[PDB]
RNA sequence: UGCUCCACACAAUAUAGAUGGAUACGAAUAAGGCGUCCUUGUGGCGUCGCUGAACCAUAGCAGGCUAGCAACGGUGCACUUGGCGGAAAGGCCUUGGGUGCUUGCUGGCGAAUUGCAAUGUCAUUUUGCGUGGGGAUAAAUCAUUUGUAUACGACUUAGA
RNA sequence: AAGCGUUCAUAGCGACAUUGCUUUUUGAUUCUUCGAUGUCGGCUCUUCCUAUCAUACCGAAGCAGAAUUCGGUAAGCGUU
């Protein structure tokens, strides 16, 4: 008696969504669309990342699921606030997303001597794994 | 050249023994730097009025930027484009932040429309449209209407490689 | 370990040339990876060599070997041009060479 | 053009259940059931309470938008061969030569043959889709009535019967002779 | 990276698949191409027979055995795709074909290997969505190749074969991951998420 | 004392190009993967993707010697039980045992003179002389001839 | 599309024009060969083109059927 469709959800677009810019000045930083011009043209601003209040063509950003309401056509302190209210930054960090991101970096910035221990400690968590596999 | 910037201009007639301190007149001038601004200008009074640069000179050339330069608002624009068997007038209505970045899409779209380049494209008048609903384009009002949601399905995705391992998908 | 390599690969790709004009002097070479000459710059000067086998030995080798300097970047790919020495014999097209980590900039 | 949204209601009566998944849709109700791929259109589909059915397109050209509306009046056209069925009574109109069809079965499969038309002897058998029923409307002459829940075999099936029994060679507007569909009913008047 | 990477060509645009093959040849990869009857040309089906039919047509008249040879099966019709593609006539490109090895199909033993696939020819990347593209495992059945059934068997074959082999390996893959986690939050891994694994 | 094949040299030439690892579902993308759960699905719920920058592996005279500790593993090497696999299978996987190494951990031992870098060589072929074992013991052609064949070839014959 | 075509401009047409293609005609010229490229027609021999004569399938008509005429895909098959 159930009808079942699936809605498949995609990451919207919308003046509160926030948004990971991609390549550019920026390159990497956080922002929350402030409001669109078309389908292929939004607002951005970066008061919590530095990225100046701009308008910037989609290709150079990705959307992120992180959503937050504020009113259209804001002003950089109105974004401010509620980015500080709805604490975004914070469980922006908390997506396993940003943690990718970050030992991607983490990773690039490793010395030599670092990428010595985790030789020796790969080998660590491979032999008390292992032997928990051969228990197995 | 599309990274324009509005070079307001304001020139005058040569002063003449006659009547000297001339009439001065002023345009604003949308154009890559102050060369070519320069002579857009020297375009427009070419038409409007008896006088050539020779016989003139350009008091002044200053910057225009918008008072509020990361500001969307919708702007109506006439303009006359010369077509290939004639010329029509032209009224557009584009939704843009800058004042100049609406021509930077205008001349880009009106060469895409109706194949008119930079050269023959003569900007009537542009007029930023104070308010909403006065326009009369649908693919602007449907810009205008309330809590603007849709999806970007479909994402591409460069690849800095030319080979995979995925088959990446397309969620976005 | 299991890798005793001190370079990084480098795929030779062709000459210095125009549509139908070759130039010896100079080749071109790909490194594996790179992508920009944003950071092409690191291997850009290195000393590098063209490893190959000859049927006869010379010299206590039977492995004779090419010597050349990468000069500056090419293209916007990472593909940087190179001097060797002694021009390539033309047969290296798709063959890989090694690059140096020497001179040493760092 | 490429609005930005365009929007369809699909209005499901509470006999029938939907299950859609990537495009391709399945419905249940008393009639039956019926499936049908959905590939080649590039939709959304959404839903409000399990009655409407929200079917969406995001960024579509004009020619693109068009489709929007034509897979609801697909879907609804599910709903009616499953809450409805769809009724095609058929007319054997004939000048001098009246028009025979035999119910035959030649070998597990079921066929419609064409005899005496125009006095000729050609063995017209024409296949018959699922579940599309052949029935000889008594009490009334020559009608034939083909019943099925889907629509467009129902119909494909009497266009093949249509064109089975068109006569040639001859100035047809005034040979009238042929089959002919009498009127697109349901199987069931509501 | 890997000196023979059997690319699979599911979802690509055969001239986009022509050149990020026709360079990888010329730098020297070695190329195994597999599941070629699939491949996808953009436009209609229709159309893409005609355009052939006007290739078909196209020969020398003086000796119809020597002329263009009109290759059928998928593979060479993809493989022509590959001759002008590359510079087939010197010693140079004759090596470079030399060091190409198409393959309708996933023929033995790359089965048991990993198909690459090329992120810039893929048809879901490059086509308009709703545009007309069109596979070559119907086409070639249409313009004269002969095996659509034999390789559809085939390959249905080896597919139900791997699909457990996939259910073997994530069987394994989950014990894995699971002692993954189990071992997890050690003090060691604690030094590895901070170094950054 | 011919020939072939198994082991080894070694000598030759020969290399369209080894110098960590082809690290194996399919399908779809306006969708899935994975995981949990079941009123088993076109299911519930959750996670995830937004680049292979990943996974493994990787420390030791170019990878030597020696001792010990926590274990019952990895891991060669071949053996062996088997299975799988005919699309070009020629490989995959598995049982079990032995073998060496183990850097999981601690120690100790030797590294030097190529003297400031000089690829500082480490592969993959095939043959040829031979090593020292295995296997095995024929055809075809000319010439004679037959014609279903024929310009000549060729073909088709027959002939201890 | 003026008119014919009973009536109807466009079934068939189609005046007055007007826009294309062709080298199967013949033009104009002289780029090629004057220290030789054998020149008509016929015989026979074959392929190709379609701008279709019949042939397959259709459509139209002032096409009752036949004969019809126009038109479409069509060069496979023929054309004494």
């Amino acid at each position: 008696t159930d009808s079942i469709v699936k809605a498949s959800n995609w990451r919207l677009v919308e003046v509160g969504r926030v948004v990971l810019i991609k390549k550019g000045q920026s390159a990497g930083k956080l922002a929350a669309i402030v409001e669109i011009i078309d389908q292929k043209k939004v607002l951005i601003d970066g008061p919590k990342a530095g990225v100046p209040r701009q308008a910037i063509n989609l290709g150079q950003v990705v959307l992120t699921p992180l959503t937050f309401a504020l009113p259209r056509g804001a002003r950089t302190a109105t974004v401010s606030k509620k980015w500080a209210a709805a604490a975004v930054c914070e469980k922006w960090a908390a997506s396993s997303w940003a943690k990718k991101i970050a030992q991607r970096e983490r990773r690039a910035a490793l010395t030599d001597f670092e990428r010595f221990q985790v030789m020796v400690l790969r080998k660590q968590k491979r032999y008390t794994v292992k032997k928990a596999l051969a228990k197995a | 050249m599309a990274h324009f910037k509005e070079y307001q201009v304001i020139g005058r007639r040569l002063p003449t023994e006659s009547v000297p301190e001339p009439k001065l007149f002023r345009m604003r001038i949308f154009a890559s730097n102050e060369v070519i601004a320069k002579s857009r200008y020297w375009y427009f009074l070419q038409k409007l009025h008896k006088v050539k640069k020779a016989s003139g000179e350009i008091v002044s050339i200053n910057q225009i930027n918008e008072a509020h330069p990361t500001k969307v608002k919708n702007f109506g624009v006439w303009v006359r484009y010369d077509s290939r068997s004639g010329t029509h007038n032209m009224y557009k209505e584009i939704r843009d932040v800058s004042r100049v970045a609406a021509v930077e899409t205008l001349y880009q779209d009106m060469a895409a429309r109706h194949r008119a380049r930079f050269r023959s494209i003569h900007i009537l008048k542009v007029a930023e449209i104070e308010k909403t609903a006065d326009v009369k384009r649908q693919y602007v009002k449907q810009f205008l209407t309330k809590d603007l949601k849709f999806p970007l399905p479909h994402r591409v995705q460069k690849s800095t490689k030319t080979f995979s391992y995925k088959r990446p998908s397309t969620f976005y | 370990a299991e890798s005793h390599r001190l370079y990084v690969k480098g795929k030779h790709l062709s000459y210095q040339r125009s549509k139908r004009v070759n130039n010896p002097n100079v080749s071109l070479i790909k490194i594996e990876g790179v992508a920009t000459p944003q950071d092409a710059q690191f291997y850009l000067g290195k000393r590098i060599a063209y490893v190959y086998r000859a049927s006869k030995e010379v010299r206590g080798s039977k492995i004779r070997v090419m010597w050349g300097k990468v000069t500056r970047t090419h293209g916007n790919s990472g593909v940087v041009r190179a001097t060797f020495r002694n021009n390539l014999p033309a047969k290296t097209f798709g063959a890989s060479v090694r690059i140096f980590l020497y001179p040493s900039n760092i | 053009m490429k609005y930005i949204q365009t929007e369809q209601q699909i209005e499901v009566p509470e006999g029938v259940t939907v299950s859609i998944k990537s495009r391709i849709v399945k419905v249940v109700g008393p009639r039956g059931t019926l499936t049908k791929n959905l590939k080649h259109i590039d939709v959304t589909f959404t839903k409000v309470n399990n009655q409407l059915i929200k079917v969406a397109v995001h960024n579509g050209g004009r020619k693109h938008v068009a489709a929007l509306r034509t897979v609801k009046s697909l879907v609804d056209n599910m709903i009616t061969g499953v809450t409805k069925g769809y009724k095609y009574k058929m007319r054997y109109v004939y000048a001098h030569f009246p028009i025979n069809v035999n119910i035959v079965e030649k070998d597990g499969a079921k066929f419609i043959e064409v005899r005496n038309f125009l006095g000729d002897k050609k063995i017209r058998n024409v296949p018959v889709r699922d579940g599309v029923t052949i029935e000889f409307s008594t009490n009334v002459k020559d009608e034939i009535v083909l019943s099925g829940n889907s629509v467009e075999d129902v119909s494909q099936n009497a266009a093949d019967l249509q064109q089975i029994c068109r006569v040639r060679n001859k100035d047809i507007r005034k040979f009238l002779d042929g089959i002919y569909v009498s009127h697109k009913g349901f199987i069931t008047e509501d | 990276v890997e000196p023979v990477v059997v690319i699979d060509g599911k979802g690509h645009l055969v001239g986009r698949l022509a050149s990020v093959v026709a360079k990888q040849l010329l730098n020297g990869q070695k190329i195994v191409v597999v599941r070629a009857e699939e491949l996808n040309i953009s436009g209609e089906f229709f159309r893409n027979k005609l355009k052939y039919h006007d290739f078909l047509r196209k020969a020398t008249a003086f000796n119809k055995t020597r002329g263009p040879f009109h290759f059928r099966a998928p593979s060479r019709i993809f493989y022509k795709a590959l001759r002008g593609m590359v510079s087939h006539k010197t010693a140079r490109g004759k090596a470079a074909l030399e060091r190409l090895k198409v393959f309708e199909g996933i023929p033995p033993p790359y089965d048991k290997k990993k198909r690459v696939v090329v992120p810039q020819a893929l048809r879901v990347l490059r086509l308009k969505p709703g545009r007309k593209y069109t596979t070559l495992g119907k086409l070639s059945t249409s313009v004269g190749w002969k095996y659509e059934d034999v390789v559809a068997k085939l390959e249905a074959k080896r597919k139900v074969s791997s699909a457990e082999y996939y259910a073997k390996k994530r069987a394994f893959t989950k014990k894995v991951a699971s002692a993954n986690a189990t071992a997890a939050e050690s003090d060691v891994a604690k030094q590895l998420a901070a170094l950054g694994y």
